[PDB]
């Protein structure tokens, strides 16, 4: 078995990169529009 | 592996996008009563 691939979970494993990036890009947006 | 991970994952993403947007502006409003 291959402890945190694919096989593993998330079989998909093309989705959870971009999911964290846009997370948090949007993170960093509301970040800096709640500045003032 | 699929949407069983997925649909809590959905769940808590809206989550936390709905009360960050609906709380930055209780945020703004404490801090403006604060420094009236």
């Amino acid at each position: 078995p291959s402890a945190f691939l694919e096989p593993f979970s998330a079989s998909v494993w093309v989705m959870m990169f971009v999911m964290l990036l846009i997370v948090s890009a949007i993170a960093v947006f509301v970040f800096e529009y709640f500045s003032p | 592996t699929f949407e069983n991970m997925a649909g809590v994952f959905m769940l808590v993403a809206g989550g936390i996008v709905a009360g960050i947007f609906l709380i930055f502006i209780e945020i703004a409003y404490k801090r403006h009563k604060d420094a009236r």
